[PDB]
């Protein structure tokens, strides 16, 4: 009754039909529905729907039976995501729910085929594919580790740019908060996904990164007695390069575009994460000293370099009161920069909150109890003024 | 119709983000000047004209990206929304001496531009690009590690467009996405409340305050940090 | 040669600028220069009736009567006239904003111009 | 450096970029087939004699003489002025072209810049 429901396309609304999807998907989790028919061709059907909800729903339900019956159903949608590539996306997304739902013992047979299927499609046109992929073979690392973890391990000294990037996504996912059986395993190898893998491309140094911020965010343990031979190359990171930077320009308009701006804020996201749990094991003026380079960066990370300005203002208000005098001059030009006119009225109003944010940073910094040094701070003329009371 | 083959060229140039000199500049700017320098206000009709070039242009666009899901629509807007402002304000400076030529959606070039992204805002990807930004938090709830960038531009879109005023920030993201913090912190509240002690519930208050605080700070806008740690 | 073929903007520039006695005076020369000498422009001295009637053909939004004595399109906003050429002329009118009347009895065209006057 | 100043008829000079930067376009910031030589290098000795522009009848004398020699010189800069989106010399154009039309009768009008409305319009009004 649910199948004729969900296959009526007259008088049927999208509600019905996801209701019926999830019911189905539900039912076939625990009993086997390998003895009825028409289930995989309307589930195929439901794929090409115009609303988004419906195909999440056929797409989850789809592997939900496989589950049950792994023998019948994985060798299916296995093929399938060859044969067809116009719907692979849900099918990987479900061969990833099958994974995560289907019983260890029951998958191990099929481990060696979704890992050649995987490596096999590691290299794609689209990036979602890689992401899906990626996700998946992260997943299916966590079941039999021993076995292969040394196959991904393996993978750094010849695999290609992508492959490489692919490998450093897939531990990414294997880091949880609650402890895991494979932490020891994963705090004995990460030396040279993170070491070894620091420098080798953009992209792959892009993926290392968020890597590094995911385990530092995750479980700092991991991480905690390799800062020093790390954090280095977290600092030639977070530095200025003028061979990326590209300059479109029309007439008396320029439109700069920059591509290593996305590995300048993942270093800068890894170097705020370290405050929360990795702040007493590291040298607070190599920290200081890249904090005032940043600084001077693009405006989006010019409000992270005043957040953590704000937050050094509580923590160690010592080493702030060293360098009080070389933390303000970008501030002060902050507050002082003007805009050329004739420019839209958004340009105008975008500096009126990163002003705005560099009073509260410097509010902030004042609160230290013996910063009584004042660095010409006693300069408020009409404008600048009205600042103060907007901050407070 | 005497000079339009000629602006209609350099204005499909100026929309294919390729450089262009000084010279091209000019002579654009020249042939605005001379045909609105015409014996008799005169030159209001070519106002039609360019908001059905603009019009065709992005129904023309939106084709490519119609069937993009989740974490791939919102690299095509964010990567579009750029050039397309750019453009813009390109198109705007031709239209300098036609700036003031006028006495009387939004009458104005660089406004009409950003009208006509606004009904290019009215269709259901969008929404589809709201949940994926909630998705996106909800991630970056989960510990896991995302692309900021990709969400502040679609934040500052939704800013410009409406005319600072935020109506439709307010009536599309703002309220939905307290909604969804709301229903997340309460299910969290609830969930550990149970098993672990409030000592540690202490704790993960707090970090989940400057966690937020940092959110709000870092891709939000000014407007939701009063009301948002209310 | 035709010198005249420049737009009408810088016409409206210098009638900024211009006298308006010698504005009026010289508008007539030709269809054009009266056809665009009636715009809202600058119309934003003895009253007399057909002074009233040349000033309603243009558009007005502030009136100008000290102690001068005096004796149909919705653009125009002590002396002592009867009803129909002070207030018959105009039978409704909502954008006033200044007016000075004095020594005038109420009637029916002042009461409703002034019942659907939403403007001060 | 200097901004390029070109003409239709061949001629090409160079003008300061320092010296005519007052002017609201070039700040904000060439082909003129609509305007002179003459006309747009007067446009530099005025901006350049007028550092601060802004962004009978209250004009100067010695602003009049090097400009009057007919009626085209005049109407051509003005062409200019409304080009180059200068706020200075087109108000001093224009007084001066309506202080020169202030003084005659609208026939002298006529027949300078080449009747029964005319009957109209003379008894129509009381205060002309």
């Amino acid at each position: 009754g649910q199948f004729i429901q969900d296959v009526k396309n007259s008088r049927s609304t999208d509600s019905i039909r996801l209701l019926a999807l999830l019911s189905l998907g539900e039912v076939g989790h625990h009993i086997d529905l390998s003895g009825q028919l028409e289930l995989k061709s309307v589930i195929l059907e439901a794929f090409s729907s115009p609303s988004e909800e419906v195909k999440s729903a056929a797409s989850y339900a789809l592997g939900s039976i496989s589950v049950g019956n792994l023998p019948e159903y994985l060798p299916f949608v296995l093929q399938e995501i060859t044969s067809q590539p116009k719907r692979q996306y849900l099918l990987l997304h479900s061969l990833k729910e099958i994974i995560s739902s289907a019983s260890v013992v029951g998958l191990k047979p099929y481990v060696e085929n979704i890992w050649a299927l995987l490596l096999k499609h590691c290299e794609c046109a689209e990036e979602g594919t890689r992401n899906v992929v990626a996700e998946c073979l992260g997943k299916l690392t966590l079941i039999d580790p021993e076995t292969l973890l040394p196959r991904l391990k393996g993978y750094l000294i010849s695999g290609s740019s992508y492959a490489r990037s692919s490998v450093v996504t897939a531990v990414k996912f294997t880091i949880s908060d609650h402890p895991q059986p494979i932490d020891p395993l994963l705090k004995n190898c990460i030396g040279d996904f993170l070491k070894t893998l620091e420098d080798p491309d953009l992209n792959v140094r892009r993926v290392a990164l968020v890597t590094f911020n995911s385990a530092a965010h995750n479980k700092p343990s991991l991480i905690r007695d390799l800062l020093d031979t790390v954090l280095p190359h977290l600092y030639n990171e977070t530095k200025v390069r003028k061979e990326l930077i590209r300059e479109v320009e029309m007439g008396p308009f320029k439109h700069t575009v920059d591509d290593g701006l996305d590995i300048r804020k993942a270093a800068f996201e890894c170097m705020y994460t370290l405050l929360d749990s990795c702040l007493d094991r590291l040298d607070i003026f190599e920290f200081l000293n890249h904090v005032e380079d940043g600084l001077k960066d693009h405006y989006d990370i010019k409000m992270l370099t005043f957040l953590m300005l704000v937050r050094l203002s509580t923590l160690c208000p010592s080493a702030v009161l060293q360098r009080l005098d070389r933390l303000v001059e970008p501030l002060r030009a902050t507050c002082t920069t003007k805009v050329k006119a004739n420019s839209v009225k958004q340009e105008f109003e975008k500096q009126d909150e990163l002003k705005r944010s560099a009073m509260r940073a410097v509010a902030a910094l004042l609160t230290i109890p013996e910063a009584e040094k004042s660095p010409l701070m006693s300069e408020f003329q009409s404008q600048i003024s009205s600042n103060p009371e907007l901050a407070a | 119709d005497q000079i339009w083959d000629d602006l209609r060229a350099g204005i499909q140039q100026v929309y294919t983000r390729q450089s262009m000199a000084k010279s091209r500049y000019m002579e654009l700017y020249t042939h605005v000047y001379n045909y609105c320098t015409s014996v008799h206000f005169v030159g209001l009709e070519l106002y039609k004209r360019l908001k059905e070039f603009l019009k065709n242009y992005l129904t023309n666009l939106l084709k490519d990206g119609e069937d993009l899901m989740d974490e791939s629509v919102l690299k095509f807007y964010t990567q579009q929304w750029e050039d397309y402002r750019f453009s813009s304000k390109v198109l705007n400076g031709i239209c300098a001496y036609l700036n003031r030529h006028w006495v009387r959606g939004i009458y104005e070039i660089y406004s009409l531009a950003l009208v006509t992204w606004r009904d290019c805002l009215f269709r259901p990807l969008n929404k589809q690009v709201t949940n994926a930004v909630l998705k996106l938090i909800e991630k970056e709830r989960n510990g896991e590690t995302i692309n900021t960038r990709l969400i502040s531009g679609v934040v500052q879109s939704y800013v410009e467009l409406g005319l600072p005023t935020l109506t439709v920030y307010k009536e599309s993201f703002e309220s939905q996405f307290l909604a969804d913090t709301e229903r997340f912190y309460t299910r969290e509240s609830t969930e550990f409340l149970q098993q672990n002690p409030v000592t540690e519930y202490m704790k993960k208050a707090e970090a989940r305050l400057l966690e937020e605080q940092r959110r709000v700070q870092v891709y939000l806008h000014e407007s939701t940090q009063d009301e948002l740690a209310r | 040669v035709s010198w005249d073929s420049l737009p009408d903007e810088l016409l409206l520039g210098i009638f900024s600028c211009l006298c308006l006695p010698e504005l009026l005076k010289v508008s007539g020369v030709c269809k054009r220069w009266y056809r665009l000498a009636s715009d809202e422009s600058l119309w934003q001295k003895n009253l007399h009736p057909d002074v009233t009637g040349r000033l309603l053909s243009q558009g007005v939004i502030a009136f100008r009567c000290p102690r001068s004595f005096m004796d149909s399109p919705f653009r125009v906003q002590n002396s002592v006239i009867e009803v129909s050429t002070l207030h018959g002329i105009l039978s409704q009118c909502s954008k006033l904003q200044n007016l000075s009347l004095e020594g005038l009895r109420l009637s029916d065209p002042i009461v409703n111009t002034l019942a659907k006057n939403s403007n001060l | 450096p200097s901004i390029k100043l070109q003409s239709s008829d061949g001629e090409i000079f160079e003008v300061d970029v320092e010296i005519a930067k007052q002017s609201v376009t070039i700040k904000t910031m060439v082909p003129l087939p609509n305007v002179n030589a003459a006309i747009l290098k007067k446009v530099i000795q005025w901006c350049t004699h007028h550092k601060d522009d802004p962004p009978t009848d209250d004009i100067p004398v010695w602003d009049q003489e090097f400009l009057k020699v007919d009626q085209g010189t005049l109407f051509e800069l003005i062409l200019a002025a409304n080009y180059l989106d200068i706020k200075g010399l087109l108000d001093v154009t224009c007084k001066t072209v309506a202080n020169m039309i202030k003084g005659k009768t609208p026939e002298e009008i006529r027949k300078t810049f080449n009747e029964e409305e005319e009957a109209q319009v003379r008894k129509e009004n009381q205060w002309c």
